[PDB]
């Protein structure tokens, strides 16, 4: 039950423009604000500006440069922020947040990764990771998943579906060639396998798949 | 009773203006910097201290469209408070010519 | 417009112990400050509104205190899982404005790393290219080197690292390096080793594998 919906991620040519959303589930109040935030990767948070659906009346941060437009669809119950003219400046995290003209943000979204590049999409190469026939194991075994080659970010790893959520490690992934490397690991008991079953699950929002490997042992 | 369709038309009026204007009062102070009439609990007791005219202060309009919707919860609750208590004198009036005999 | 001061920066403090954040503005805002969390990769997350009062499903150990120029955020007794960035927000004058952040770091106990190497995958190799990966996972403090060694003699080129943040399930650091060569360049070597050296070992560890 997601109260503020977000595409994961948006890829855009410098110069060009894109069309956020941001679809609202739960409460829906006549004195609601939708508030969108920027966020640079390792930065603070920004304010964009604001918007009341049930008038259409929007403001924006003064302080900086007009790159937002923001509008809404009452019957729908979905804002919109249209980011026009990007540079390589305008790529970061935007986040939608709802306001019940009381001052704070009760409720953020998963927010949307904006890149503006001039590379091309491309999906990810999932790699099993694991540990050499001749390695011993204790009381745990760490099982790996290697995830490069995509573009843009970011990319969602789950192991076994979420159930496996102690015990995982996602580093942040390298860029290089403009394509992008990511690595996951993952600690279970050494009971655990190859007894069980462990997946990991690889999402890529910006080229819309998704794909599962199994981590059997080496033959 | 036109008194008393006066006053009961006049009181239920302020309250729509009320509540319309601590509304309209937030969405015409926001996108102005330094306004402080920006949430609407705090601009439902504005517009209450407005329209008694009591005025602290404390919260007040800075724009114009502010200002206009100010001047309505002021003209609301003065023409409101002043249908009401002529709606009581003539009460009162016609209250008091009863008793004694006169109809 | 009013411009929230943060400090410190970076805030440093030994678990179970009673931390303070501080919010200052730049002019009297009364009590209209809000405070909000965001975990690594997360969204913000509303902790306290009004200064002191407090959200529903947000722990007791969470309260906040102060009015007029200066806020204070106080975690009673931190535990792993408040590592995260917190800000604060100003709903006093129109805009709406953030604080720079602060960043809470807790100071455990020095833990050894535990390197794990991973041969190269046999649905990469049907591709012409291979990469070693070598994990070096719940280590404390962060600081740490990593050292590639191609049949004994040490490797450099084609070596990209990758650290964590302080993970919030045991307060550790997290490393992995990824040596990536092609299918060729790795059927004419042999053994591969991964080493670390780390503030508690002055032997570094090390992890090998064999392809045969
Ligand atoms: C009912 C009267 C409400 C008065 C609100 C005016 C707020 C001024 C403003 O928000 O000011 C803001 C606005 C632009 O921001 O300024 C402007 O132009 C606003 C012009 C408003 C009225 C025209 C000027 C007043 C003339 C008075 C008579 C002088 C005779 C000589
Ligand atoms: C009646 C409320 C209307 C408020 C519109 C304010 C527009 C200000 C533009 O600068
Ligand atoms: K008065
Ligand atoms: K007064
Ligand atoms: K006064
Ligand atoms: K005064
Ligand atoms: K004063």
């Amino acid at each position: 039950q997601v109260q503020l919906q977000q595409p994961g991620a948006e890829l855009v040519k410098p110069g060009a423009s894109v069309k956020l959303s941001c679809k609202a589930s739960g409460y829906t109040f006549t004195s609601d604000w939708i508030h969108w935030v920027k966020q640079r990767p390792g930065h603070g948070l920004e304010w964009i500006g604001e918007i009341i659906p049930s008038y259409g009346r929007a403001n924006y941060n003064e302080k900086i440069q007009k790159k937002a437009t923001l509008t809404a669809d009452k019957s729908s119950s979905t804002a919109f922020m249209q980011l026009s003219s990007l540079t390589s400046e305008d790529s970061a995290v935007y986040y939608c947040a709802r306001e019940r003209g009381d001052g704070y943000f009760a409720v953020w979204g998963a927010g949307t990764t904006v890149t503006v590049s001039s590379a091309k999409t491309t999906p990810p190469s999932v790699y099993p990771l694991a540990p050499g026939s001749a390695a011993q194991t204790n009381s745990m075994v760490t099982l790996g998943c290697l995830v490069k080659g995509y573009f843009p970010e970011p990319v969602t790893v789950t192991w076994n579906s979420g159930s496996l959520s102690s015990g995982v490690h996602t580093f942040p992934a390298v860029l290089q060639s403009d394509l992008y490397t990511l690595s996951s690991s993952v600690t279970v008991p050494s009971s655990s396998w190859p007894s069980e079953t462990v997946t990991c699950n690889v999402a890529h929002p910006a080229s819309s798949t998704k794909v599962d490997k199994k981590i059997v042992p080496r033959d | 009773a036109l008194h008393w369709r006066a006053a009961g038309a006049a009181t239920v009026l302020l309250v729509i203006v009320l509540l319309a204007g601590s509304y309209l009062a937030v969405l015409a102070e926001r996108g102005a910097p330094g306004a402080q009439l920006i949430t609407y609990p705090r601009a439902l007791f504005w517009s209450v201290e407005t329209a008694t005219t009591v005025g602290y202060g404390d919260l007040y309009p800075v724009t114009l469209w502010g200002r206009l919707v100010a001047v309505v919860v002021m003209v609301a609750g003065i023409t409101s408070f002043g249908l009401v208590t002529a709606a009581l004198a003539t009460w009162f009036v016609g209250r008091e010519q009863e008793r004694r005999g006169h109809f | 417009d009013i411009l929230l001061t943060q400090s410190p920066a970076i805030l440093s403090v030994s678990p179970g112990e009673r931390v303070s954040f501080s919010c200052r503005a730049s002019q009297s805002i009364g009590t209209d400050i809000h405070w909000y969390q965001q975990r690594t990769n997360g969204s913000p997350r509303l902790l306290i509104k009004y200064a002191s009062e407090s959200i529903s499903g947000i722990p007791s150990r969470f309260s906040g205190s102060g009015s007029g120029t200066d806020f204070t955020l106080s975690i009673n007794s931190v535990e792993s899982e408040d590592i995260a960035n917190y800000y604060c927000q100003q709903s006093n004058r129109w805009p709406f404005t953030f604080g720079s952040g602060t960043k809470l770091e807790i100071k455990r106990a020095d833990a050894a790393p535990t390197v794990s190497i991973f041969p190269p995958s046999s649905e990469q190799l049907t591709s012409g290219g291979a990469s070693v990966v070598c994990f070096l996972n719940n280590f404390y403090p962060k600081d740490i080197n990593v050292k590639w060694k191609i049949d004994g003699s040490e490797r450099q080129n084609g070596v990209l690292n990758s650290w964590t943040d302080q993970d919030s399930k045991d307060s550790t650091y997290s490393m992995s390096s990824t040596l990536t060569l092609t299918k060729d360049e790795y059927e004419r070597h042999n053994s591969y080793t991964c080493e670390a050296t780390h503030k508690t070992s002055t032997s570094p560890i090390v992890k090998s594998f064999n392809r045969n």
